[PDB]
């Protein structure tokens, strides 16, 4: 349907029409284009990292944390290194909140 | 009778048209690798078309 | 870590089947179209020399 | 231990095989491989047993499958079909090929070239002449002759030539689409056999085609020849210098056809070197040489 | 369908020369080959409408199982990380210049077709 | 029964049409020493038939292996090289395969080519049993190899993205973003590694095997037995 032709449209202007860089004049800051295109991707990297970590923060890390803590936790289940014990310290927590 | 010959030639291969009857003699040669290449390109290229 | 499958005849057989697809795809699908156009012209550049000689002796035309 | 000891030796006379007698001695007179070879060989000559006697069991399964025509009616299906594959168990029986005949004329106009062929082929096999089905057949090959392939016009040809038939539109049209309508590689995959067969049917003829003679010449070769048995090489060889003979035409390639007699001359009379060495000498002078044997070294 | 190369000449041959002239548009146009149409606008094709089902499918079976798996996190964030590439390729690929770069891959399409020659074909 | 129809200089078709034409390169043909004419036809024909299908093979092997391993780079996927009994098998598959080809044509003669060229006859005994075993080692190395790059590639990238997390789960996720960042960067440029290590892998297997199938691919010549000399 007609919904699906317009979006075909839409994303072809801004692929090929609609750039950032130009519309922001970014060409007097940065040194080439190409170089460009590399800092945005690593924005989106940084980007997707926080949004995946924000879409859920209070959760028990599955990867082995350097000695560092979240925030002002540093006791809770989501610090708890072995897991065995920490379902049982989160499902005490969990049941309260 | 002629001009019905000649529109068969030139309905199916135009660029004929580019090279003047009275000059087409000065092209020949005995061997096909020894006829005057002043109308050989040009012709190969007229040959695709308008485009 | 995930070191031995859970069966390895399982995995091989699956990367024959694969292989024998491909294998077959190529040479019932592919490689008849690809001959089609390469050897198309392939052979006209290689008579060009000698058809265009042969066809130039046989027409009265000159 | 000791498994190793015995191990280390046995392999070692074995890697002397691929040598060209490098050691002093290795190379030795019993050549106890000739009995490996020849004892591979007696089971397959047993294998070729013909079952004769069966051949009259399978005529009795025929009888009763097509040959009744209370159960199916004969002209209605596809006689090429079933009679290809009852030639091929050695049905060949002249009163069941009368009725096929009759059954497929009205039909030949529309068959396939490969239903033509594989129908033709049955027929030689059978060595039934019918003109009138042989009428159509010609007519539909040279109404089609492009769309027909030399692997299945050399079946055919042979059957033209075991039983004397001809028309010059039908030696023409089969010239020209092996000549040009087909791969002038194409004899290569054929068979000197084959090819010998085809050759006598034009020389028998007299019907001069050069194109065609030098088309069929590059299938002949060392390799091709070598795939025949020693009495079918001897009567291929034969009957194929004497259609060059007859034409005049003497191709490069007909040297390996010579080279094949005078490499095992034991097979042929003297008779027939007599004229062998005729055509080769009729051949020194057509292409302006001398012929030489070449040995392996 | 014969030759449409007959049907000028027996055109040709049957027109008038009073008409001739004015006429050789029409035979030029009755002997043009045939260029199909464009056919009424479809959304997707039957074909095509089962591989976006199906590729979505295998999509949301891999990841309800990496959602599941253990270090379910870190999958995730692999495939952001990949998923970054793919566009990244597409904004530095030159695209026409690699389309010119597998065109002179194959012979026949690196070069023009060099074959039959104009005056070896004239018909006098 | 109807097959569809195809666009003449199709980008997919001139891609696959350069890439047979480059496999087919690596194994050329060895150039007789007779003209090659009508009489020396037959005999090139012949030496096509003995000839392996190497170039057949090694693209099916190239373009197999490329879009398994191109699938572990996808996301929401996993490469099939990266599973143990599939990369291996067609390592074996290739050795096996190399191995029923020498045997057939030249048979007992088979372990003969294992011999090294110029090597002193009295002194050779002691040499073919080690390269017997490097023979048999390479069914096992060729896999092997395709299957580590795989594996240690998609496990390295777990570990050190473990590692990578901890830093803005721990330092907060918009609280500092420089330590973050470099990190973002070393990873991003392993998965580029990855994409060029999958085009490599698929090369190198591929190549192996035009080197191991090539070793047997070799005839001599049914040149002419006889000539008509001037």
């Amino acid at each position: 349907m007609a919904v699906t032709s317009f979006l075909g449209k839409a994303f072809e202007k801004y692929f090929y029409d609609f750039s950032a860089y130009e519309q922001f004049g970014l060409n007097r800051f940065l040194s080439s284009k190409g170089q460009y295109v590399a800092l945005r991707h690593v924005g989106f990297v940084m980007v997707g990292v926080n949004v995946l970590l924000a879409a859920n923060f209070p959760f028990n890390p599955p990867f082995p944390t350097i000695g560092m803590c979240p925030a002002g936790w540093e006791g809770t289940w989501v610090c708890q290194a072995d897991k065995a014990k920490a379902l049982e310290m989160y499902k005490e927590w969990k049941k309260s909140n | 009778r002629l001009l019905k010959l000649w529109a068969k030639r030139l309905l199916v291969s135009p660029e004929l048209a580019i090279v003047p009857l009275n000059e087409f003699d000065a092209q020949l040669a005995s061997k096909f690798e020894g006829i005057s290449p002043k109308y050989q390109e040009l012709l190969s290229a007229v040959a695709q078309g308008n485009k | 870590m995930k070191l031995l499958p859970e069966s390895l005849q399982q995995e091989a057989a699956t990367a024959a089947v694969v292989a024998s697809w491909v294998l077959w795809h190529l040479d019932t699908q592919l490689l008849p179209t690809i001959m089609r156009e390469h050897k198309l012209h392939a052979c006209w550049a290689a008579a060009a020399k000698r058809y265009n000689e042969k066809l130039f002796k046989l027409n009265p035309s000159y | 231990a000791m498994t190793r000891q015995f191990s280390a030796p046995g392999s070692h006379e074995h890697h002397e095989t691929p040598l060209s007698k490098v050691m002093p001695t290795v190379v030795s007179i019993p050549r106890k491989v000739a009995c490996l070879a020849l004892g591979a060989t007696k089971k397959v000559v047993c294998g070729l047993a013909s079952s004769g006697p069966s051949q009259n069991l399978v005529s009795t399964f025929a009888n009763k499958v097509i040959v009744e025509e209370n159960l199916v009616n004969v002209a209605e299906i596809d006689v090429p079909f079933w009679s290809y594959w009852l030639s091929s168990a050695g049905f060949t029986s002249k009163d069941a090929f009368v009725k096929f005949a009759e059954a497929v004329k009205p039909k030949v106009a529309a068959l396939s070239t490969s239903d033509i062929t594989n129908l033709t082929v049955a027929f030689k096999r059978a060595n039934y002449y019918d003109k009138d089905l042989f009428t159509g057949i010609e007519a539909n090959v040279s109404a089609n002759f492009t769309k027909f392939e030399t692997e299945q016009l050399l079946q055919i040809v042979a059957t033209f030539d075991a039983f004397n038939h001809s028309s010059v539109a039908f030696l023409d049209d089969v010239a020209d689409s092996i000549t040009y309508c087909n791969h002038y590689l194409a004899p290569v995959r054929a068979g000197a056999d084959e090819l010998a067969t085809l050759l006598t049917y034009y020389a028998k003829n007299g019907h001069e085609r050069a194109d065609l003679l030098a088309t069929v010449a590059r299938g002949f070769s060392e390799v091709s020849l070598g795939k025949l048995s020693a009495a079918q090489r001897k009567d291929t060889v034969l009957s194929a210098l004497k259609a060059f003979q007859t034409f005049g035409f003497y191709p490069e390639s007909i040297e390996a056809v010579i080279g094949a007699a005078l490499v095992s001359p034991a097979e042929y009379s003297a008779e027939e070197l007599k004229e062998v060495e005729a055509v080769k000498v009729a051949a020194e002078n057509a292409l302006g040489g001398e012929f030489v044997l070449i040995q392996e070294g | 369908e014969g030759n449409s190369v007959a049907g000028i000449i027996k055109s040709v041959n049957e027109t008038s020369g009073a008409n001739l002239l004015s006429s050789l548009k029409t035979i030029k146009a009755q002997a043009a080959p045939i260029y199909p149409a464009a056919a009424s606008s479809t959304g997707y094709s039957t074909q095509a409408k089962i591989a976006l089902f199906g590729a979505l499918s295998w999509i949301l079976y891999r990841a309800d199982g990496q959602s599941k798996a253990h270090e379910w996190i870190v999958d995730l964030n692999l495939n952001v990380l990949q998923a970054a590439w793919l566009i990244s390729f597409s904004s530095l690929i030159p695209f026409r210049a690699v389309y010119f770069a597998f065109r002179g891959m194959a012979p026949a399409t690196a070069s023009t077709l060099n074959g039959l020659k104009t005056f070896s074909s004239i018909s006098l | 029964s109807s097959v569809r129809d195809v666009k003449t200089g199709s980008l997919p078709t001139n891609f696959l049409t350069g890439v047979y034409r480059f496999w087919r390169s690596q194994n050329p043909a060895e150039k007789p020493h007779d003209p090659v004419n009508d009489r020396l036809l037959p005999a090139v024909v012949d030496a096509s038939d003995k000839r392996a299908s190497i170039g057949t093979w090694a693209t099916t092997f190239f373009c197999t292996i490329i879009s398994c391993n191109l699938l572990g780079l996808m996301p929401f996927n996993e490469a099939p090289t990266s599973g143990l009994g599939f990369a291996t098998g067609l390592g074996v598959s290739v050795w096996a395969t190399a191995t029923i080809l020498g045997l057939s044509k030249t048979g007992f003669k088979f372990p003969g080519h294992f011999i090294p060229g110029g090597t002193p006859w009295p002194m050779a005994f002691i040499f073919v049993p080690l390269e017997t075993i490097s023979y048999t080692f390479r069914a096992v190395s060729l896999g092997v190899r395709l299957w580590v790059n795989m594996l240690a590639g998609h496990t390295l990238l777990h570990i050190l993205t473990g590692m990578a997390l901890a830093l803005p789960f721990s330092l907060g996720f918009f609280s500092m973003v420089p330590a973050t960042f470099g990190v973002c960067c070393l990873l991003s440029a392993l998965v580029g590694l990855e994409y060029l290590v999958a085009v490599l892998q698929s090369g190198v297997f591929s190549i192996l095997s035009t080197v191991y199938v090539g070793e047997f691919n070799h005839d001599k010549f049914i040149g002419p037995a006889a000539k008509i000399v001037k």
